[PDB]
RNA sequence: AGGACCGAACCGACUAAUGUUGAAAAAUUAGCGGAUGACUUGUGGCUGGGGGUGAAAGGCCAAUCAAACCGGGAGAUAGCU
RNA sequence: GCUCGCCGGAAGACCAAGGGUUCCUGUCCAACGUUAAUCGGGGCAGGGUGAGUCGACCCCUAAGGCGAGGCCGAAAGGCGUAGUCGAUGGGAAACAGGUUAAUAUUCCUGUACUUGGUGUUACUGCGAAGGGGGGACGGAGAAGGCUAUGUUGGCCGGGCGACGGUUGUCCCGGUUUAAGCGUGUAGGCUGGUUUUCCAGGCAAAUCCGGAAAAUCAAGGCUGAGGCGUGAUGACGAGGCACUACGGUGCUGAAGCAACAAAUGCCCUGCUUCCAGGAAAAGCCUCUAAGCAUCAGGUAACAUCAAAUCGUACCCCAAACCGACACAGGUGGUCAGGUAGAGAAUACCAAGGCGCUUGAGAGAACUCGGGUGAAGGAACUAGGCAAAAUGGUGCCGUAACUUCGGGAGAAGGCACGCUGAUAUGUAGGUGAGGUCCCUCGCGGAUGGAGCUGAAAUCAGUCGAAGAUACCAGCUGGCUGCAACUGUUUAUUAAAAACACAGCACUGUGCAAACACGAAAGUGGACGUAUACGGUGUGACGCCUGCCCGGUGCCGGAAGGUUAAUU
């Protein structure tokens, strides 16, 4: 049993973009901005319990951050993990 | 032309690395002159 | 036998092989089977200490029987093996409780032969016996030299000692060296020669033959630099030198033995 | 069968020309040798400097080798410029 | 956008290594880009990498590393046992179709499979740090059976041609479908079953090994492919309509056969040879202590679980190694057509490119090529360079020889196309049909259809038929090295080194010898038919005299002679 801190602690930010809002229409599919250390069991658990919605299967990947310039210096954004939470057929997220 | 550097992650990791430097008591003392002079590298690791 | 390869190349014109049509012809024992791996002539602290050793065929280790402590218990000859570890052939023998055992194979040796060991066992070729037990003038084979611990003396193919004299615990022994040495009565030894006396009439004919075997080039001293070697340097072919070894020791004719610990067992040296 | 023969891949490097502030700090073009073997190649490992390794040319050991490179003795010494 | 040219065993596609955002979209053109730039692998912003099955992780080990105690060493340290790491090797499981600007065996659709945990049923002797099996292993060669794949025919849809002809033996295109599940074939291996006993397998064992009988003469293991199902599905030409003209919605016919055929599969097979060809786990099996109406095991079912990390992109290259957007280097996988022995070569397919300064002119001279009167090595240090030869089949072929070679010696003849033999032959394959049976993936007969050399005769065109690309120049005397090989990365490839063979010599094993203050290690898990050093260098005929000098070996009487006293 994962706490609800843990919980709550689970779950960054949704992701808005064209490819989310793609799968949010075709098949029930919510992208989120989650922690790095962030298990698929986890986020499943946060996604039932703070949204209220049933969950199907989470998919995640880890996105590199990149390497930028600010006034000619080199700088690295960080590295953030996505999961693409898959409801059950009448959730509607 | 084949140039004398082939890179090999492994390769450097085994002879340059962290680990490879602390097997040694000489690496440990390469490890101190480069914290002394203040690298911002310690070694090859990353 | 003892064949020529016809010269249908110049690496076959001299070519001698020597081929038994009496040698097992299917894979070797597997439980007497063990992996040895090459060296290359480096020790352990990965320098060559031995020269000219590198390569050759992978070869599997056939753990073979020098002791020969079943006493009493007859064995059967199952078959003649080659053996790529040593020059002599072995023998895959099996005993009468179910137990298969590799030995050297002596001139004679056949598949169906009984062979036995021990102070009761018949005076017949491939039977192990101590040498108080075995008649002075007989011919053995992969003598013992301390009681118990292995045949170590006549293991090479062709070769044998010859029990010369007997003088209370101990034996005169004829080596194949031409050496008089003194062995402990009690040390056993095995009946007749070690067969493949063919063994020495085989020709190479090609430097490959020689690597095939673990072989490596010998370069000659002369044809080194001053710095390589006592004998390197020369506008030309000179030497003007005594010749010595790579490291600076008299190589024609100079004695190298020094044993004070084992000096009395020598009755004569080789000559 | 073969350290067999002819010949691509693959390995090498005998000749000529070009290039020689080069396309290239060793190559290109046309020819050339081996091409089932003492062959060739990937990955990993081991041998360390009066040391290694060398089918031996003082060859090779990170474009450096009759004694590598790095730091120190060190501002060596220089009746020489 | 239309033409033209180039690669096409690549200059196409997919990766590992390495790199690290170079990927896609929008925007800008300062600098970078050897020119301009509206473009970019450039600047800026946003987006993009989805896994029980792919890879890593993980279990198992190789070389090798480290190494509790331990042994050794002035110190630092060296070595090493039990152990523990260490892939480049062994170990469970997913396919097809669809889809994004950018991911897909990951998402979606359809259809699968594997391992484990729990719970319910039944049947039950389970149990390891021990025993056995298995995993599990070389080179070469030969052939058969197959498939990927291609070609042609049949079938279906469309077409009737800018210039003579083209309703035909005409033209174009398509004719595709996986894993899984079932069956069990060509092939390969092995005689099955039972009983009794036993000095072997660190003890027991019903297991492995061995001994002795009885009985049955077909049982078992492995195994490509084919066939069925998966699939009334998916895909599918072109059509019925959209487009913000980059791209999208709906329908969808045929969807077969024969022949040819891999270097891929059966095949870790078979034959043969000598140089004699990993390990450990997973896995099967046997028990010991122990537990023993519990645990545990086997089968069925239901349910749960399969975490984590990689996944974009380049990858023979403008993204990797070369200071460069650099004629260099870089491991693996795929392998269409015509001709061809071919993965060579020429021309093409799919696919990808025209190599980031151009425009002119048409001097000398330099570079890379083409041709050349008469002569033909007169050139030059030297035939350097060039020219020349070049394929297949057949005839023919010398000295010398180690009898294998020399030899492709040398030299010569034929070679296209058309018709006939024979509207396509010999050969290969081989349907329907017939017939039989230990009824199947069967046997015998048969030859339809497909494919298809080579030869002879006759004719025929050209200057020329191995027409292009491709593709030995040949002969004679002689030195050196026997030979294949190796060598001065980057001016020397040789006659130098190596070499098989020969000889001398040391070495009796705790070997000589070598690396080590040492412990240890190699030699070698070898044992004088072995190993080390040295010289010579296949083979043939041989290898003469000298021991005075220097070395080595033996001797041990006498002389001299250290520490010691
Ligand atoms: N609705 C369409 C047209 C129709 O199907 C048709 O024309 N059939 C002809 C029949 C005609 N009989 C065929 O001749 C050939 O075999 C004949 C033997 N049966 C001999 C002559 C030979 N040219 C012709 O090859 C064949 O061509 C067609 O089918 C071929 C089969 O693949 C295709 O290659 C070809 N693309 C295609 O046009
Ligand atoms: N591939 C051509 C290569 C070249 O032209 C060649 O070497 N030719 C040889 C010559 C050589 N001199 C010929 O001996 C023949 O006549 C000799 C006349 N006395 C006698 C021996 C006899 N074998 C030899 O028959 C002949 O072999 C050729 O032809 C053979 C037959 O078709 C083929 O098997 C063989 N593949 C082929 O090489
Ligand atoms: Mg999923
Ligand atoms: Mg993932
Ligand atoms: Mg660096
Ligand atoms: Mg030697
Ligand atoms: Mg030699
Ligand atoms: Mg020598
Ligand atoms: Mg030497
Ligand atoms: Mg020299
Ligand atoms: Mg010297
Ligand atoms: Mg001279
Ligand atoms: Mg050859
Ligand atoms: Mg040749
Ligand atoms: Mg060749
Ligand atoms: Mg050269
Ligand atoms: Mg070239
Ligand atoms: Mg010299
Ligand atoms: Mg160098
Ligand atoms: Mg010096
Ligand atoms: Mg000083
Ligand atoms: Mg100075
Ligand atoms: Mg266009
Ligand atoms: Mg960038
Ligand atoms: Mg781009
Ligand atoms: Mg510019
Ligand atoms: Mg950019
Ligand atoms: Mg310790
Ligand atoms: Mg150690
Ligand atoms: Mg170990
Ligand atoms: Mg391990
Ligand atoms: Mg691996
Ligand atoms: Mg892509
Ligand atoms: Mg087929
Ligand atoms: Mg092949
Ligand atoms: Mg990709
Ligand atoms: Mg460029
Ligand atoms: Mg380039
Ligand atoms: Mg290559
Ligand atoms: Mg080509
Ligand atoms: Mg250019
Ligand atoms: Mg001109
Ligand atoms: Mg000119
Ligand atoms: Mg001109
Ligand atoms: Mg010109
Ligand atoms: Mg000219
Ligand atoms: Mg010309
Ligand atoms: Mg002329
Ligand atoms: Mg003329
Ligand atoms: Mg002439
Ligand atoms: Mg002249
Ligand atoms: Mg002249
Ligand atoms: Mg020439
Ligand atoms: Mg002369
Ligand atoms: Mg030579
Ligand atoms: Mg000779
Ligand atoms: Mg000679
Ligand atoms: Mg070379
Ligand atoms: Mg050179
Ligand atoms: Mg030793
Ligand atoms: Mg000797
Ligand atoms: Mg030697
Ligand atoms: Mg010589
Ligand atoms: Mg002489």
């Amino acid at each position: 049993m994962i706490r609800e801190e843990r919980l709550l602690k689970v779950l960054r930010a949704p992701h808005v973009s064209e490819k989310a809002s793609t799968a949010m229409e075709k098949s029930n599919t919510i992208v989120l901005k989650v922690a790095k250390d962030a298990t698929k069991a986890e986020i499943k658990a946060a996604v039932q319990k703070l949204f209220e919605v049933e969950v199907e299967v989470v998919n995640t990947l880890v996105v590199k951050g990149k390497v930028k310039r600010h006034g000619q210096r080199i700088g690295r954004r960080s590295d953030w993990k996505k999961a693409y939470v898959t409801l059950k057929e009448g959730q509607n997220l | 032309m084949k140039r004398t550097f082939q890179p090999s992650v492994l390769k450097r990791n085994r002879s340059h690395g962290f680990r490879a430097r602390m097997a040694t008591k000489n690496g440990r003392q390469v490890l101190a002159r480069r914290r002394a002079k203040g690298r911002a590298r310690l070694t090859v690791s990353k | 036998a003892v064949v020529k390869c016809k010269p249908t190349s110049p690496g076959r014109r001299h070519v001698v092989k020597v081929v038994n049509p009496e040698l097992h012809k299917g894979k070797p024992f597997a439980p007497l089977l063990e992996k040895n791996s090459k060296s290359g002539g480096r020790n352990n602290n990965g320098r060559i200490t031995t020269r000219h050793i590198g390569g050759g065929h992978k070869q599997a280790y056939r753990i073979v029987d020098f002791k020969r402590n079943k006493d009493g218990i007859p064995a059967v000859v199952e078959r003649l093996e080659y053996d790529p570890n040593r020059s002599a052939n072995i023998a895959l023998v099996l005993y009468k409780d179910g137990e298969r055992r590799y030995i050297l194979a002596p001139k004679g040796l056949k598949a169906g032969d009984q062979i036995q060991s021990g102070v009761d066992a018949a005076i017949k070729p491939g039977n192990t016996l101590p040498m108080r037990n075995i008649p002075v003038g007989s011919t053995v084979h992969n003598v013992e030299m301390k009681p118990g611990k292995g045949g170590q003396l006549a293991r090479s193919a062709g070769t044998y000692v010859q029990i010369v004299a007997r003088d209370g615990a101990y034996v005169t022994l004829r080596l194949r060296s031409g050496e008089m040495r003194k062995v402990e009565a009690d040390c056993r030894a095995t009946l007749g020669e070690v067969g493949n006396a063919e063994h020495m009439l085989r020709v190479l004919g090609k430097a490959g033959a020689a690597r095939w075997r673990g072989v490596r080039p010998t370069v000659r001293g002369t044809a080194m630099n001053p710095v390589d070697h006592p004998h390197g340097g020369g506008e030309g072919r000179n030497f003007g030198k005594h010749p010595v070894t790579p490291w600076g020791v008299q190589t024609k004719g100079k004695k190298t033995r020094s044993n004070k610990r084992t000096d009395k067992f020598i009755v004569r040296r080789r000559s």
